RNA sequence: AUAUAGACAGCAGGACGGUGGCCAUGGAAGUCGGAAUCCGCUAAGGAGUGUGUAACAACUCACCUGCCGAAUCAACUAGCCC
């Protein structure tokens, strides 16, 4: 595995942080990124989203790329700054979309009340877009 | 032997983790009783020994001497097993007959020492004298009179300074 | 040094027990009421505190 | 809530057994919820799997047996942690895939191990700060290139014995393949037929 | 409330026989004879058949406290059967942190000497109950084996050994040293 | 109130995915705190009753299932006794 691997996740986002962040505390696990690694990771991780932004990174032995899983609350807080049905319909297209599913409506039922932080009348009597995604 | 291995393993892992590796200039720094960086005994009674001394005395029983003991120590210590009945070394935990074999380290270092320990603690004069003759332990006056723990200290000092 | 299974065996008799809050009696770990009259067989029990 | 749950369950069982004519009864060993999700995803494409209460199973297949005969001969055989997989495919195609998709279960503490495994003499590949478990178990390990090496073959586990916590955590950190088990077919039922 | 009748039946194996002398039960099996009287309990004991040897314990017009005694008598009789057929063996382990506990088994296993408990110079002499034999196990390095026919005698002897090695004036959650009953089982495993 | 659509108690498993859910952040990832209680797999699972890990982790509970085959559980109340 190239003698070192970067499977570990992060829970930092929004402000750059750097020294205030725990990235120097992760540092001794791999010794590769250090400050010149977490700064350049945060450079691409400034947005998508502007929140805690739990995300995974992949190491190329010199630089890191970052992929942010499509967390429901993360993406809805990124969207926020009403129904807004279409944006939550389209936000689930690029996710992992497993959710122990049996139909496409399960994911939108999940996110409709994940937005509850009332978005429950739709959950009660929804009759739209049951097979929209497939 | 297990306690000695625990301590040796602890030393090796501590230096390996908290210092430079073998690729560093100092090279292989992790200790080995087979190499001779590990010593035993007690400074309270003034007796100490390494694998080197017992390997030397066993080669003497059985340049050239240094080359013999250098690779003799590699069998003196390790997870190797010597059968007192067979009279030769073995690398297998199970004997052809089925009897469990003692390890080489215990069987031909700690076993004569435990014989002299038991003899001198239980006051077996015949055992102590015969072990002295079998190990050519040199003793002087005022030391050949005592028996017990002081004689244990004296014999350990004289046989294994 | 004590190996973990022997430590567990010792702790079964020495540490894994209940204490009555009223009369400090040492009770079996599944106790609900104290076995002693002087506290009135009370059900105010607590775990025996650990060395941790 | 409970009564409606049981009634809906009865309706589901009767409609499923009417819909699917071929079903294999399959025992569930010490299997996890992750394995349940994996089997559900890997099997929901072509067939369905059912794993609930045995009393529910016997009552559903006994009380409402009048709709089709040649079913009561399952009754003296549905015992233990067992369920029904309903399929329209055939026995070999179900059996080979279900015997192939076995997740390599680890060595959970407190679990019996009828199978036998033995650690070989090879480098661990981890840092030399985990010698405590090896020394507690009684394993001779020495430093080599900054990694822990097993210098001698030792007996790890026998058949039909309890697994200690130290052994379980050793097999957890060793990243090796321990004894494993999963959902195993007990027998079959194809329109009133019992085979292996 | 007075219950009219509370009865419980104990089956007797073929290799062991039971004789009643009033409320005194004499159980003779391959390993010996265990005799115990229950004259402190007002029950009726009867042997039922010449075929399978059932022993019935009956209590008539008993309240709750004396209904509790029927299964006590039955369990005692079952323990007697178990003792005379398979025997009772208690395995104890001596645990210590620094000072090894040296155990010496004196004549015929009837006396146990504990030497170095917590490093003190006192010698603990514990005398086993009659019919109980103590021994030092050859399978484990620190293990006592107490074997006998009477479960109460064997367990009382084990309790004496356990209570002799008691840490005093120290934190017992830290000073875990002593001899503890590791397991309870039978001899002959049959 | 539960229970042959098999209670209760014991013994044995699962107790998840999104999600190491959001705002709290220096780790709080289910449990130092503020809000809300989603969905699906279903046999069930609280985006958590507790232990605890610096934190991970590893346990436990409520929830279901297996063995077990007949009744059981809870909260009160008031007589004597303590
Ligand atoms: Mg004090
Ligand atoms: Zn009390």
């Amino acid at each position: 595995p190239n003698e070192i691997k970067v499977v570990y996740l992060r829970c930092t986002g929004g402000e750059v942080g750097a020294t205030s962040a725990l990235a120097p505390k992760i540092g001794p696990l791999g010794l590769s990124p250090k400050k010149v690694g977490d700064d350049i990771a945060k450079a691409t991780g400034d947005w998508k989203g502007l929140r805690i932004t739990v995300k995974l990174t992949i190491q190329n032995r010199q630089a890191q790329i970052e992929v942010v899983p499509s967390a429901s609350a993360l993406i809805i807080k990124a969207l926020k700054e009403i129904t807004f049905d279409e944006i939550v319909n389209i936000a689930r297209q690029m996710r992992h979309r497993s959710l122990a599913r049996e139909l496409s409506g399960t994911i939108k039922e999940i996110l409709g009340t994940a937005q509850s932080v009332h978005p429950h009348d739709i959950i009660d009597d929804i009759n739209s877009g049951a097979v929209e995604c497939p | 032997y297990q306690t000695f291995q625990r301590i040796v393993e602890n030393v090796n892992v501590i230096i390996s983790t908290y210092g430079e590796g073998e690729s560093g200039p100092m090279g292989n720094i992790m200790i080995d009783p087979v190499l001779g960086t590990v010593g035993f005994g007690s400074g309270l009674h003034g007796w100490a020994f390494t694998l080197k001394q017992f390997a030397e005395m066993y080669v003497a029983k059985f340049a050239e001497r240094a080359k013999k003991v250098e690779d003799m120590m590699k069998k003196l210590w390790g997870d190797r097993y010597f059968d007192p009945a067979n009279g030769k070394f073995s690398k297998s935990a199970t004997s052809p007959e089925g009897k469990k074999l003692p390890r080489t380290f215990c069987q031909l270092i700690l076993d004569p020492i435990f014989k002299v320990f038991d003899a001198i603690m239980n006051f077996k004069k015949e055992e102590t004298a015969k072990l002295i003759e079998k190990l050519d332990i040199k003793l002087d006056s005022e030391d050949k009179d005592k028996e017990g723990k002081p004689l244990l200290k004296a014999v350990m000092r004289r046989w294994l300074p | 040094i004590i190996e973990p299974s022997l430590r567990q065996l010792a702790q079964k008799y020495n540490c894994d027990k209940m204490i009555c809050r009223k009369c400090y009696a040492r009770l079996h770990p599944r106790a609900v009421n104290c076995r002693k009259k002087k506290c009135g067989h009370t059900n105010n029990l607590r775990p025996k505190k650990k060395v941790k | 809530d409970r009564a409606t749950w049981k009634s809906n369950y009865f309706l589901k069982i009767i409609q499923l057994l009417d819909d699917y004519p071929k079903c294999f009864i399959v025992g569930a060993d010490n299997v996890g919820s992750k394995q349940m999700q994996q089997i559900r995803m890997s099997l929901r494409g072509k067939a369905v799997v059912l794993m609930g209460k045995n009393t529910m199973m016997r009552k559903a297949i006994r009380g409402h047996l009048e709709n089709n005969p040649a079913l009561e001969k399952l009754l003296p055989h549905i015992r233990g942690n067992v369920g029904f997989v309903f399929t329209k495919e055939d026995l070999t195609e179900i059996r080979d895939m279900l015997l192939a998709n076995k997740v390599p279960a680890a060595a959970r503490a407190g679990a019996i191990a009828p199978c036998e495994v033995t650690v070989p003499a090879q480098n661990t590949g981890l840092g030399p700060e985990k010698t405590s478990f090896f020394q507690a178990l009684g394993i001779t390990t020495k430093i080599s290139r900054g990694t822990i090496e097993i210098l001698s073959d030792v007996q790890l586990i026998k058949t039909g014995d309890k697994v200690g916590a130290s052994e379980a955590t050793l097999l957890n950190m060793l990243n090796i393949s321990p004894f494993s088990f999963g959902l195993v077919i007990q027998q079959v039922f194809d329109n009133g037929s019992i085979y292996n | 409330m007075k219950t009219i009748l509370s009865n419980q039946t104990v089956d007797i194996p073929e290799n062991v026989d039971i004789t009643l002398k009033g409320r005194t039960v004499i159980v003779k099996g391959p390993r010996g004879t265990l005799r115990r009287d229950f004259n402190h309990i007002n029950v009726e004991l009867s042997l039922l058949g010449k075929k399978k040897k059932r022993l019935r314990v009956d209590k008539w017009w008993g309240n709750r406290k004396e209904l509790a005694t029927v299964r006590t008598i039955c369990s005692h009789v079952q323990n007697m059967i178990k003792g005379v057929t398979l025997g009772f063996r208690y395995k104890m382990r001596s645990v210590y942190a620094h000072f090894p506990i040296n155990v010496v088994i004196q004549e015929n296993g009837s006396l146990v000497e504990i030497r170095n408990f917590l490093g003190e110079k006192y010698i603990r002499r514990v005398r086993m109950r009659p019919g109980v034999a103590c021994s030092v196990s050859q399978a484990q390095k620190d293990e006592l084996i107490l074997e006998g026919n009477d479960i109460e005698l064997v367990s009382n002897s084990a309790a004496l050994i356990q209570q002799a090695t008691t840490v005093k004036n120290k934190d017992i959650r830290k000073f875990l040293d002593g001899i503890y009953v590791s397991e309870k089982g039978t001899v002959q495993q049959a």
